[PDB]
């Protein structure tokens, strides 16, 4: 029946351009529809296109080409804070509303001066496992999860001390068992060779 | 224009319970919705109210109700809860539903889960861990990490607070909790969340940092009948001190 | 001037309000046997309803004016093995079939002794012409429009002092040119 | 293929007479109306019997929705105009769109409203604007021109959106509407007035309704009285045309009728 | 406000021969605003049996409605259509010029 395809999910560093594609297949037109939806927050209202042409709001563009039933979200000039999913929307000849399943939109931070290095923080005695701390390194390091059922690793986060102009990527690994150090807490990733590592 | 108000923000239920869903918008607005998302697919219309004394369903509307109570309230409803009906449920309001290049506004969004048992219910355990002397020497900066584990559903929500405050600068949370247990379908999850600060100011034994995490769970009403405390909506916290 | 033309008059008058009588009667000579009444463009039904005893003396009586009477008449009598030639036309004209319009002088209502003035004839319902008569009347119709129109604009000649103006106008439908409506308000200068 | 023509309708009387609906709302395919709501039924029915076998119950359902916003959407927008006015009582708010499929596969688009039998606002596809008829008219005109998305997805629907349904709205039924039934025509002659012969061009039984029938003497085309084409309650419509016979000229009359792209001559 | 006065036209479905079958059309158009009334009238009496078809629009904006009846013709009856309307003062009758 009625169809709309967005790509699942698209990755690009800050600074940079990102394009998303929405292609549709529905029972008349009756315009098309961006939303932002911030990860759990409520969609709001980005742009709307009924005629072919590019319309430019900001950083943000949208075009639309009814003959191909293909229309994109531009966004310029790309920062931390535009990293959301994208909800691309068509009205049909019911004037009924089509969802595609959107586009989680992920930006990686450009790390200017990287460090790489793994940490090992202490406890505050109130639980038992201790964890390590990966960081420092920039966006071309991935993080994978460990082949260890009870080891725990979390996916990379960037924070922003804003007061010093600074992004840093983070993962955290934890786990209870006795053997775990974190000399070999993220051996499952690949992990940069002038990685720092604690003396003792 | 406050928008579009929705309650509950968070809500747990049993199998058999019911319960009402309230939105209210003062726009002036003629068309209301109530969308439920879900993970892989776009959003699904459960039902909408044209205009004030019109409703209609929507693409999905088994085990649900709506009242279009006057021209600025829509209600939805589930006189029988189900497991199948845990997903989130945005209420979205037009100014007119024939208008086609009319826009949506949503309120802010009701989670749902619907368990067959209560029993899986637990809050979290929140511990703090002090930054590494070795991080401290090599960047002179300071990363604090929290850790909240062992608590289901997946209703939390971590905050920062520093000498009584709460800052958003140097800090990150993962957008989605990992399952304790990933393969079992009642696992409990665990957060993680980092606040970085200079060397200085954490070396300062007068700065007080404290991580707070916001649990949904139970309601005072909700029957328990168990050993361990009964694990209503609470605030698990747990704080560290500067050291020189 | 071969045979003598006969006449056709109306009494009252050839302008009948909606419902009030009149009667069309045609005169030839003293001789004159029988008559015949004609109406121009759409033969009319009620000339058969006539008694020809009343058809006798050319006399043809109306007693409640509608639609279907109004128009232009004519008629010819019968006498010494001939037909006379037809009468000068009469139109016959009802009125008092839509509600009345308004007259009002667009400048001013005085006007001073010698200049002209013009005269505003408005209707809530769109004629197709107006009428505009002097009070024997004589009345000039405006440009008509077949969309409709709700005004109407007439130049006076210019007024003498000794004299008064009196004017009245009508609307009518262009599908009904004699049926007129009810006259509007006398207006004097 | 002929032209055709999609059309809707909306009438809204404030303060209506008993037993007359606050709001009226009909569909038509050229000449034949296809759909039907009013205020009374709150519900949008087929006027057609080959609009209601090919137009699932779905359809049906949406638009009584839509148009219970539609009317709702007409009432203040009526009494908004009555309170600009600062009119009281019953007064008349009318709107009409559609758009026409012409011979040569061009296409037109319209989009008017009026108030109490005038033309109030008419839509400019082509400008992307409203035109208004007087103060009043120009502030509500300002108002929809501040939506520049609503006048492109009005332009849209027009251009494209209404298109689509005419020429879906014709497959439907194209054994009624793009069927030729030929007139009849016959020419009889009548002495209405002493010394005046009139001859009269007459045909009945054609469809589609539109027709053109005149006179001509010679090859020249005096006055020609015409007839309205009116319909003849069985499908098919009728007309007639006029003239005034001078009995002295030895000149020759010939009634010319055209009808769905063919010429008829029938000379006296 | 612009007021329009009914069109009233009648005539027969087909070439009226007397006490053959026919359909008698009174089609009353042009008119505004939509408040109607229309009677068939069978020597001046009103006829029942009389259905109509819908009101309907024009791109002027003036409305249009077409009653009809099924009757046999006779040269004794006369038939008619009466209309009344804000336009009109009293209502109107238009009589049925079989010719
Ligand atoms: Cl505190």
């Amino acid at each position: 029946g009625q169809n709309i395809d967005q790509p699942t999910e698209m990755t690009a560093t800050e600074g940079a351009i990102v394009q998303i594609n929405c292609t549709y297949q529905t029972s008349g037109f009756n315009g098309l529809f961006w939303y932002q939806q911030h990860a759990g927050e409520a969609p709001t209202f980005l742009s709307y296109n009924v005629l072919d042409g590019l319309e430019e709001k900001g950083r943000f563009s949208s075009f639309l080409s009814r003959s191909k039933g293909y229309s994109y979200l531009l966004l310029k000039e790309l920062q931390m804070k535009d990293s959301a999913s994208y909800l691309c929307a068509v009205k049909d000849s019911n004037y009924q509303l089509i969802w595609g399943a959107g586009t989680k939109l992920i930006i990686k931070p450009d790390i200017q001066n990287p460090d790489p290095a793994v940490y090992q923080l202490r406890d505050s005695k109130s639980s038992d496992k201790s964890v390590c701390l990966f960081t420092d390194f920039d966006s071309q390091t991935n993080v994978s999860q460990s082949k260890d059922s009870d080891v725990y690793i979390t996916d990379k986060c960037v924070l922003d001390m804003r007061s010093m102009d600074f992004k840093s990527n983070s993962a955290v690994a934890w786990s209870n068992k006795s053997d775990f150090a974190c000399a070999n807490a993220f051996n499952n990733s690949i992990i940069p060779e002038d990685t720092f590592f604690p003396s003792p | 224009n406050a928008g579009v108000t929705q309650t509950p923000k968070f809500q747990v239920l049993k199998t058999g319970q019911s319960m009402t869903l309230q939105c209210a918008q003062d726009m002036n607005h003629n068309s209301m919705y109530w969308y439920r998302q879900d993970p892989g697919m776009g959003l699904r219309l459960i039902y909408y109210s044209a205009s004030e004394g019109t409703t209609d369903k929507g693409e999905v509307p088994n085990g649900y109700n709506v009242s279009r109570l006057n021209k600025r309230e829509f209600s939805l409803r589930l006189e029988s809860a189900a497991p199948s009906q845990t997903s989130v449920y945005f209420c979205a309001s037009s100014v007119w539903t024939g208008e086609g290049s009319g826009e949506l506004f949503f309120g802010e969004g009701s989670r749902l889960t619907v368990l067959e048992d209560l029993k899986n219910v637990f809050p979290p355990e929140v511990a703090v861990f002090e930054p590494s002397e070795a991080e401290i020497s090599h960047t002179q900066k300071a990363t604090l990490v929290c850790l909240a584990t062992g608590f289901y559903p997946d209703h939390v929500e971590l905050s920062w607070w520093v000498n009584g405050k709460e800052v958003h600068s140097g800090v990150c949370t993962d957008p989605q909790p990992l399952k304790e247990q990933p393969a079992l379908n009642d696992s409990r999850y665990a957060l993680s969340s980092r606040l970085r600060v200079s060397a200085t100011f954490w070396q300062n034994p007068r700065n007080h940092f404290r991580c707070q995490v916001q649990f949904y769970g139970l309601s005072e009403n909700d029957e328990w009948t168990q050993d361990r405390a009964k694990p209503v909506t609470q605030i698990v916290s747990a704080e560290a001190w500067g050291r020189a | 001037g071969t045979i003598p033309k006969p006449t056709l008059w109306a009494e009252p008058d050839s302008v009948i309000t909606q419902g009030s009588p009149v009667t069309l009667s045609c005169q030839g000579s003293l001789e004159a046997q029988e008559y015949r009444l004609y109406r121009e463009k759409k033969s009319a039904s009620w000339i058969t309803r006539i008694r020809p005893e009343l058809v006798k003396n050319g006399q043809f009586h109306i007693p409640s004016i509608t639609w279907e009477h109004t128009g232009r008449y004519g008629c010819q009598y019968y006498s010494r093995a001939r037909w006379s030639e037809l009468s000068d036309p009469l139109v016959l004209v009802m009125t008092g079939a839509y509600p009345k319009p308004t007259l009002s002088a667009q400048p001013s209502p005085v006007v001073t002794s010698g200049g002209r003035v013009t005269l505003q004839c408005e209707s809530q319902v769109a004629f197709g012409g107006f009428i505009l008569c002097k009070e024997h009347p004589q009345c000039l119709n405006s440009q008509p429009h077949a969309r409709g129109s709700s005004r109407a604009i007439f130049s006076v000649g210019p007024v003498s002092p000794n004299r008064r103006w009196s004017h009245r106008c009508y609307g009518y439908d262009l599908n009904s040119p004699y049926v007129w409506s009810s006259p509007s308000d006398l207006l004097e200068l | 293929m002929r032209t055709h023509s999609l059309r809707y309708f909306r009438l809204g009387v404030s303060d209506p007479i008993h037993g007359v609906p606050e709001f009226i709302s009909v569909g038509y395919v050229d000449s034949h109306p296809i759909t039907t709501y009013d205020s009374v039924t709150r519900q949008k029915e087929p006027r057609a019997p080959w609009m209601a076998e090919n137009l699932a119950p779905d359809h049906w359902e949406r638009y009584t929705q839509l148009l219970r916003g539609w009317q709702q959407m007409f009432k203040v927008e009526l009494k908004r105009l009555q309170r600009h006015y600062n009119h009281s009582g019953s007064h008349t708010y009318q709107r009409m769109i559609g758009c026409e499929l012409l011979e040569d596969g061009s296409t037109t688009g319209f989009l008017q409203y009026a108030y109490d039998g005038q033309d109030f606002l008419i839509f400019n596809k082509d400008t992307l604007s409203w035109l208004a008829v007087d103060n009043v008219a120009h502030t509500i005109k300002q108002a929809w021109e501040a939506n520049q998305h609503e006048l492109l997805y009005q332009k849209n629907w027009l251009e494209e959106e209404c298109i689509a349904w005419l020429k879906r709205f014709l497959e439907y039924g194209k054994d009624t509407l793009q069927r030729t039934e030929p007139p009849l025509v016959r020419v009889n002659r009548k002495e209405t007035f002493p010394g005046v012969t009139a001859l009269f061009c007459k045909a009945h039984g054609f469809y589609p309704p539109e027709i053109y029938m005149t006179w001509m003497k010679n090859g020249e085309e005096q006055e020609i009285d015409y007839g309205d084409i009116l319909p003849s309650g069985d499908g098919t419509y009728q007309a007639w045309a006029s003239i005034e016979l001078d009995p002295q000229s030895s000149n020759l009359y010939s009634c010319h009728v055209e009808h769905s792209g063919v010429h008829m001559v029938l000379q006296v | 406000m612009i007021q329009r006065t009914p069109k009233i036209q009648v005539y027969s479905r087909h070439p009226a021969e007397n006490g053959k079958s026919n359909f008698l059309n009174c089609y009353v158009s042009g008119f505004h605003p939509s408040d109607i009334e229309v009677d068939l009238l069978k020597n001046g009496e009103r006829i029942e049996k009389v259905e109509h078809s819908d009101l309907s629009f024009s791109k002027d904006w003036s409305f249009y409605l077409l009653y009809y009846t099924e009757f046999t013709p006779t040269e004794k009856d006369e038939y008619a259509c009466r209309v009344n309307h804000v336009t009109l003062s009293q209502p109107k009758i238009v009589k049925w010029d079989r010719d």
